[PDB]
């Protein structure tokens, strides 16, 4: 099916601590690809798979250049930022920003992004058609008609169904051994007293790729939402993932209980009882 | 493959 | 403005005593992006300690992981140390083998 590809980016201003830093890191699906630190002492853009490595030494020297510019860019836009708010220059504050595209399962394009935020809060991003734009406060306005007289939509836009597009389609073939597999979960489940009334029912789903996943519970068919405790998506390390949902449970109850696991890698839907 | 243009705010 | 980290201790596969692991730490849904992840076997810190590159979620909240190699043996107690400024005290959460 589809696949993804993203670059994310976080400036950080440090007053008197010195200069803003700015990291930066790429992803196809949900591997770690590429990366730039601007504290790194090496000033260049380093591989994070061992697919990219396979690229030769003018890639690096490109990436690099694209990467160190915009970062710079940025750097004063944390300027203007501080600007457009009227904010004091001895606090801290975070310019983040996302890009990337998405693609179909021939390789099509499918949906671009370009956004920015400011202080953990939406700043200014593309729309879905890739012409117009959604400020979200005064400041970004201000910017968003900066944007507009100057086209940028269509620049981005290009990037997007092209540029964006090429690469990751290369990317797939480069690491179609990594990157097109889908892992199913091993899954497994536990069980705990709390109390002599009650125990808890814990449904593990262990080393799956890609991410993406459903774990929920049932009683009589029932969906427990509000009674499930249900972890965020977790890596494990390798490029495999975990998840696990838990209810409480009545002592000699157990058998009531359903918990059910959806996933690429998995023809049909798993079912698992106690 | 990073991004080629990049603007002000 | 500023939220809170989720903090998970975990190994990468079940617990077999003597058995070489990875123990995890990690750490999503924060902001800002500055924080301290440390470590702890039996209290003490441990030094060589890898993390990730920072990078963030759909919603613009930042995540880390933090790893070491590692065999679990039936005596020791390890624990995660985070310090952030959401936190007033760092919060230290211990390794549950069953977690």
């Amino acid at each position: 099916g589809s696949h993804s590809m993203r670059y994310f980016s976080t400036s950080v201003s440090r007053p008197g601590r010195g200069e803003p830093r700015f990291i930066a890191v790429g992803y196809v699906d949900d591997t770690q690809f590429v990366r730039f630190d601007s504290d790194a002492a090496s000033q260049r853009m380093e591989p994070r798979a061992p697919w990219i490595e396979q690229e030769g030494p003018e890639y690096w020297d490109e990436e690099t250049g694209k990467v160190k510019a915009h970062s710079q860019t940025d750097r004063e836009n944390l300027r203007i930022a501080l600007r457009y708010y009227n904010q004091s220059e001895a606090g801290s504050h975070t310019l983040q920003m996302m890009f990337g595209c998405d693609v179909g399962s021939d390789g099509r394009f499918l949906r671009g992004y370009h956004q920015y935020a400011y202080d953990g809060k939406d700043y200014i991003a593309l729309k879905e058609d890739l012409r117009s734009w959604t400020a979200a406060d005064m400041a970004a306005q201000i910017t968003k008609r900066k944007w507009e007289a100057a086209h940028v939509a269509e620049q981005q836009r290009a990037y997007l169904e092209g540029t964006c597009v090429d690469g990751l389609r290369r990317y797939l073939e480069n690491g179609k051994e990594t990157l097109q597999r889908t892992d199913p979960p091993k899954t497994h489940m536990t069980h705990h007293p709390i109390s002599d009334h009650e125990a808890t029912l814990r449904c593990w789903a262990l080393g799956f790729y890609p991410a993406e996943i459903t774990l929920t519970w049932q009683r009589d068919g029932e969906d427990q939402t509000q009674d499930t405790e249900l972890v965020e998506t977790r890596p494990a390390g390798d490029g495999t993932f975990q998840k696990w949902a838990a209810v409480v449970v009545p002592s000699g109850e157990e058998q009531r209980y359903t918990c059910h696991v959806q996933h690429e890698g998995l023809p049909k839907p798993l079912t698992l009882r106690w | 493959n990073y991004n080629y243009r990049y603007r002000l705010f | 403005i500023q939220r809170t980290p989720k903090i998970q201790v975990y190994s990468r596969h079940p617990a077999e005593n003597g058995k070489s692991n990875f123990l995890n730490c990690y750490v999503s849904g924060f902001h800002p992006s500055d924080i301290e992840v440390d470590l702890l076997k039996n209290g003490e810190r441990i030094e060589k300690v890898e993390h990730s590159d920072l990078s963030f979620s759909k919603d613009w909240s930042f995540y880390l992981l933090y790893y070491t190699e590692f065999t679990p043996t039936e005596k020791d107690e390890y624990a995660c140390r985070v310090n952030h400024v959401t936190l007033s005290q760092p919060k230290i959460v211990k390794w549950d083998r069953d977690m």
